[PDB]
RNA sequence: AAGAACCUUACCUGGUCUUGACAUCCACGGAAGUUUUCAGAGAUGAGAAUGUGCCUUCGGGAACCGUGAGACAGGUGCUGC
RNA sequence: CCGGCCGGGAACUCAAAGGAGACUGCCAGUGAUAAACUGGAGGAAGGUGGGGAUGACGUCAAGUCAUCAUGGCCCUUACGACCAGGGCUACACACGUGCUACAAUGGCGCAUACAAAGAGAAGCGACCUCGCGAGAGCAAGCGGACCUCAUAAAGUGCGUCGUAGUCCGGAUUGGAGUCUGCAACUCGACUCCAUGAAGUCGGAAUCGCUAGUAAUCGUGGAUCAGAAUGCCACGGUGAAUAC
């Protein structure tokens, strides 16, 4: 089958990213689910802003960690190896899970 | 209404009743009653005789009052023989268990002095 | 057939299912009358259902979600307005006019950055 | 000192991340280290060849560096020598491979630090602060500038007492979050003291 | 945040996974509820000060890389308050945006 | 109060003792371990504690055993 | 508000008795957000009320609530300079809800046993004008009444 | 200070070191390391075994270690007027 | 076998993206033929719909040289540097900011229902078994919409105490421990047992708060071996009042 899962911080990257990995296994040898989307993990942080003193006044940050999954149902020849050694794609991380 | 060396309480709870006990809680009057054998939903107006004599040799197993009184005064005293950091800060009427003495401390320095 | 209406009051999300047929009113496999009990109004979920009597007519498969009381049994009442619309803009002429198909949005403010619990300021001292 | 940081406030919006890559939370804090190890290095090294800002990405082990720059030919050097020698130096530090490519910049007046470290270095050989300044301010909106506000921070000139001056010509909304604006600051190191130069360029409305 | 405290923090790294990083059985498998308890146990916690004070973990106080404050420290971005903050709105963290919900 | 496994006293204090005990009573022993525990076998010795800017002597008697040293060396001095 | 004309929230029918008047009641009673521990404070107060008065429950109220309503309030304007006594006829929105937080505030007082106990003497003296409730009106009618020489 | 039992720690006591814990060099001797013993509060000092590699101008290397020498390294010392 | 367990299903909750949407845009009236504005429809939402980020020129020679950078001026067998302890936790007193109280809308027991937002690989650590309990073993799973810390507590429902310094408070002391950690006495946290202080709503003063806001009950995270009543977040029930 392969669960495919991948994730980054930019929301506008790895749609590309999932849209040309999908397009690089449905079209080479069919079969795809879509684009599981699953939960952002928004991991905030809240500094003192000031170098001394001023414990009121501070800056939050946070970093969208967006999930995406593939699913594919069915281990093809074509695709399986298409997913090797032909991602690129900087800035999203992906896992392959057989 | 009359174990140990004082308890004499009337309208309360068997459970109850035995907490002005002295070396007598909640959780050990549960205990005696337990294995004396007693609801503690019942009072001592409502028991007999029968039944607060066996209180009374239940009791007698733990330590108790005068009992107790001595063992925690020889405790309280030792250290003090001894001139350890405890002894010194019993004597010198400040708190022991390495807590602030600076804004608070009131329970063991007393009520507020002059300057 | 059957008809439904979403509803979701204060995080909690309602999901009301409404057929014709008995009474009654289910809720996550609860009576309504158990699940909901003395806490301040059982009858919020029934409001809806008066402008527009239930008596003997329309039955409540509900479930719900989130929250706590009164935001699942608001939630409920606007799961029925939104259900309600068999007799598409006949019954909201009267209903919305009493208040009801209101979402309500108002959700809990987040605690400010200084402040000790989003308006509440912690004191003052001027010397 | 209340205003925002202007690159800081849009880096979801207009201006982008120049650190652009994934890491899990074990490795991203030594990852982010050998990030600052080779800017530091880099810049400090490359200071004649005027550099602007550092792009750094790093897909799957393999660490690519972007150079932008004013003047690539300095960069490069002959035959790409020099690109050879910052290859494997950067590598070392850095983490395994290198990938070190270079952009040009035909419009250098219009980008931040480089008319920030053009300001700090007229001020470290002598010239009047506004002689540098102003004619920054000048030399911008004539090629292709809409904004273009220059603070300079310090002693400067040799005073006393320190002051903070600012000469501005045109459209510099650092409220508008759509705007597109080149924010950069340098300190100039002289012999009286630190003299720090802030400078905004206001380039498009999106 | 003086050369000398980083300095000193380098042999507290280094020293610690030398030893420690390896040599936790002396504690952790040897000091157990077990046959081990009479002798054995009373000759580990011997053994364990024979080890210099250093290597222990406890004793890495955990401070910012670029400067070396021992304060405000974040384990995400091994970085001070201050150093995150100016690197962040600049472009050095990837994807740490201004919050605001 | 913690530690379950083994009363703890520092190898170099418990090897002093050892030689002090089997030779014989002498003079006060330097010792700045003010964490480890008192012995059985401590007890007639009068080992000298660190209270910070000097050693404190204590003659360790048949109640000074489960107490640590540094109990019996007053840190901070006041009046 | 300066210039900030806005008007109210509506409020919610009590299930058992669904109106208004007692609606009120219950949330002037309630502490600590705690309408739960409140409501059934009230039902609890209204119905041994009802068992004593022998009448109903909104009408038991009423004929209690009339007998603690202040008529006329006492402000103090400084409009010249000096500082007077000027009685003013209270609203009709503010008039009845001035009389619930008067029988509540002595019901904290007046330490009988519980507060639904509390609450039914204290409505129960109402009815029969003997209350602390009903004397926080006769003082506010008082200082109108003396002081009605300012307009 | 987004957390002081040692650490942190900038303070105090006593012990201690002066190219120093951290750096590049001019160059003297060694792979680096690892196991393990003694005196000492510990810093330290004294050892005892083993190992003896990536290139040969092979009087050398590229690292690492420990000496003597100075360019010096180092300061949470003062000055936010 | 009767638990989303099951095939399976793609409606709905949700999760994400990308779009619709609120535009004084329609409607009358006051206005000056204007900007406006009073309401009224429609609408999930109404006049910047709620909240956040956003902080003009400049003021206080405001704070920071101890985060870093930094011009001078200073120290160099020392104001530099390594180590064992001790100290930053001292205590006639005074204030600041909290928290827990002084109870009966409450206290303690048994029957049991409803959240969100997080967080985890020298990690978070099930279920089992040993524990009166802190915890101790075995160890399942999870770099996670799945696995785990994790039963939310207020709240119901029954019981019992009946206004007492109380079955309120839960301080303080003695004893017995627990984990972490080389090491817990100065100086940790928590547990058990006994102990049961002040306090019965606070002098002059005075603080915050205009709706899911105050009020109250949980809960999480950051720093962190361990050590929150702080800080930063999260969601329950849910007011009064604004003439
Ligand atoms: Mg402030
Ligand atoms: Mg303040
Ligand atoms: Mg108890
Ligand atoms: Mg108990
Ligand atoms: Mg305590
Ligand atoms: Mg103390
Ligand atoms: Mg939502
Ligand atoms: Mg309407
Ligand atoms: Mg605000
Ligand atoms: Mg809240
Ligand atoms: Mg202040
Ligand atoms: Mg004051
Ligand atoms: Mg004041
Ligand atoms: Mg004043
Ligand atoms: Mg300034
Ligand atoms: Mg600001
Ligand atoms: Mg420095
Ligand atoms: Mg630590
Ligand atoms: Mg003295
Ligand atoms: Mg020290
Ligand atoms: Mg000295
Ligand atoms: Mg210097
Ligand atoms: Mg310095
Ligand atoms: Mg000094
Ligand atoms: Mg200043
Ligand atoms: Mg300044
Ligand atoms: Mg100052
Ligand atoms: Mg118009
Ligand atoms: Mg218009
Ligand atoms: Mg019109
Ligand atoms: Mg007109
Ligand atoms: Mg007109
Ligand atoms: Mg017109
Ligand atoms: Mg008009
Ligand atoms: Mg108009
Ligand atoms: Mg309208
Ligand atoms: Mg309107
Ligand atoms: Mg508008
Ligand atoms: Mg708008
Ligand atoms: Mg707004
Ligand atoms: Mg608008
Ligand atoms: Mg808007
Ligand atoms: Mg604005
Ligand atoms: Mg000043
Ligand atoms: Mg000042
Ligand atoms: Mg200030
Ligand atoms: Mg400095
Ligand atoms: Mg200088
Ligand atoms: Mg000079
Ligand atoms: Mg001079
Ligand atoms: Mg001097
Ligand atoms: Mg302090
Ligand atoms: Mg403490
Ligand atoms: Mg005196
Ligand atoms: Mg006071
Ligand atoms: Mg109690
Ligand atoms: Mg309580
Ligand atoms: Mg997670
Ligand atoms: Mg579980
Ligand atoms: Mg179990
Ligand atoms: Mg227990
Ligand atoms: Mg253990
Ligand atoms: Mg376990
Ligand atoms: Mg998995
Ligand atoms: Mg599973
Ligand atoms: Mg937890
Ligand atoms: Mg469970
Ligand atoms: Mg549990
Ligand atoms: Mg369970
Ligand atoms: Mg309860
Ligand atoms: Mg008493
Ligand atoms: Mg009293
Ligand atoms: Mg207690
Ligand atoms: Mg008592
Ligand atoms: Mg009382
Ligand atoms: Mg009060
Ligand atoms: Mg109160
Ligand atoms: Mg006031
Ligand atoms: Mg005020
Ligand atoms: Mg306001
Ligand atoms: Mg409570
Ligand atoms: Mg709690
Ligand atoms: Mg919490
Ligand atoms: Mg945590
Ligand atoms: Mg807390
Ligand atoms: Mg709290």
């Amino acid at each position: 089958r392969i669960r495919i899962r991948l994730k980054a911080f930019d929301h506008r990257l790895i749609d590309q990213a999932t849209a040309e990995i999908v397009e690089t296994a449905k079209r080479t040898g069919a079969q795809v689910r879509g684009p599981i989307p699953l939960p952002t993990r928004k991991e905030r942080f809240t500094v003192l802003i000031s170098p001394h003193v001023n414990k009121d006044a501070r800056d939050q940050y946070e970093i969208r960690t967006h999930l995406r999954l593939v699913d594919i149902v069915e281990p093809t020849e074509k695709t399986v190896d298409a997913l090797m050694r032909l991602d690129l794609a900087a800035g999203v991380d992906v896992q392959i899970s057989l | 209404a009359r174990i140990a060396g004082i308890n004499i309480p009337d309208h309360k709870h068997a459970v109850i009743a035995l907490t002005s006990i002295y070396g007598v809680g909640k959780t050990r009057s549960k205990a005696i009653l337990a294995a004396a054998g007693i609801a503690e939903d019942v009072k001592i107006s409502e028991l007999s005789e029968g039944q607060i004599d066996t209180l009374r040799d239940e009791v007698a197993k733990f330590v108790v009052e005068g009992d107790l009184r001595r063992e925690i005064s020889m405790s309280i005293k030792r250290l003090m023989d001894l001139g350890c950091y405890r002894g010194l800060r019993h004597r010198r009427g400040l708190p022991v268990r390495g807590q602030r003495t600076k804004t608070n401390a009131r329970t063991r320095k007393g009520p507020r002095k002059p300057i | 057939n059957q008809y439904y209406g979403t509803g979701r009051r204060k995080s909690s999300a309602a999901r009301v299912f409404i057929k014709p047929g008995n009474g009654k009113i289910v809720i996550n496999q609860r009576s309504l009358e158990q699940y909901f009990g003395r806490e301040t109004a059982r009858m919020v979920v029934r409001q809806p259902l008066e402008l527009v009597d239930m008596v003997e007519k329309l039955d409540l498969y509900i479930t719900v979600k989130g929250g706590g009381i009164s935001g699942q049994a608001g939630a409920i009442r606007h799961g029925i307005t939104r259900a309600l619309m068999e007799y598409d803009e006949s019954l909201r002429s009267e209903l919305r006019k009493a208040g009801f198909v209101t979402r309500d949005a108002r959700q809990v403010e987040r605690k400010k950055v200084g402040l000790r619990k989003a308006r509440r300021r912690p004191q003052f001292s001027k010397r | 000192g209340q205003k925002v940081h202007p690159n800081g406030i849009r880096l979801g919006i207009v201006k982008p991340w120049n650190s652009t890559w994934f890491a899990n939370t074990k490795e991203f804090a030594d990852n982010l280290d050998s990030d600052f190890k080779v800017r530091q290095y880099l810049t400090k090294e490359l200071a004649k060849a005027s550099v602007s800002r550092i792009v750094i990405e790093r897909p799957a082990k393999s660490i690519r560096v972007t150079i932008h720059t004013a003047r690539p030919g300095i960069v490069i050097g002959k035959k790409g020598e020099d690109v050879e020698k910052l290859r494997k130096v950067v590598a070392d530090i850095a983490g395994v491979p290198a990938q070190i490519n270079i952009a040009e910049v035909r419009k250098p007046e219009l980008d931040a630090k480089l008319v920030a470290d053009s300001i700090t270095s007229q001020l470290e050989r002598r010239v009047m602060f506004r002689r540098a300044m102003k004619r920054a301010v000048q030399n911008a909106m004539r090629l292709g500038a809409k904004g273009i506000k220059v603070e300079v921070s310090g002693r400067l000139g040799g005073a006393e007492i320190a002051r903070t001056e600012w000469y501005r010509e045109g459209r510099v909304p650092l409220h508008t979050l759509r705007a597109d604006i080149d924010y950069n600051t340098s300190e100039a190191h002289t012999t009286y003291g630190v003299i720090g130069v802030k400078v905004w360029i206001f380039k498009g409305e999106i | 945040a003086k050369q000398s405290m980083k300095a000193r923090e380098v042999k507290r790294v280094a020293l610690a996974d030398k030893y420690f990083a390896k040599r936790a059985e002396l504690k952790a498998i040897i000091s157990d509820v077990n046959a081990a308890s009479d002798e054995d146990r009373w000759n580990a916690v011997l053994k364990l000060q024979t080890l210099p004070r250093d290597s222990s973990p406890s004793r890495q106080r955990n401070r910012c890389r670029q400067t070396g404050r021992p304060h405000g420290f974040l384990r995400k971005f091994g970085l001070s308050r201050i150093k995150v903050r100016e690197a962040a709105m600049r472009g050095e963290i990837p994807g740490l945006k201004k919050a605001s919900w | 109060r913690s530690l379950k496994k083994g009363p703890f006293i520092d190898l170099h204090l418990l090897k002093k003792v050892e030689k002090a005990v089997e030779s014989g009573d002498k003079k006060p022993l330097r010792t700045w371990s003010r964490r480890s525990t008192i012995f059985p076998n401590m007890i007639g010795l009068t080992i000298a504690v660190h209270n910070g800017r000097q050693h404190v002597p204590v003659f360790v008697t048949d109640e000074m055993v489960g107490h640590k040293l540094g109990e019996f060396a007053p840190t901070r001095t006041y009046r | 508000p300066r210039r900030r004309v806005i008007g109210q929230r509506k409020i919610l029918p009590d299930p058992k008795f669904g109106s208004e008047l007692l609606a009120k009641f219950v949330n002037i009673l309630m502490v600590d957000g705690k309408k739960s521990t409140a409501e059934s404070i009230v039902y609890s107060a209204l119905e041994t009320l009802a068992q004593r008065s022998g009448k109903s429950e909104l009408e038991a109220f009423e004929v209690a609530l009339e007998n603690v309503r202040p008529t006329v309030e006492v402000k103090s304007r400084r409009v010249g300079g000096s500082t007077y006594q000027v009685p003013v006829e209270v609203r009709p929105v503010r008039r009845n809800a001035l009389a619930m937080r008067w029988i509540v505030e002595a019901a904290r007082k007046r330490g009988d046993k519980s507060m639904a106990l509390r609450l039914a003497n204290e409505l129960s003296d109402a009815a029969e004008n003997k209350g602390t409730a009903v004397k926080k009106r006769e003082d506010v009618h008082r200082m109108a009444e003396a002081n009605k020489a300012f307009a």
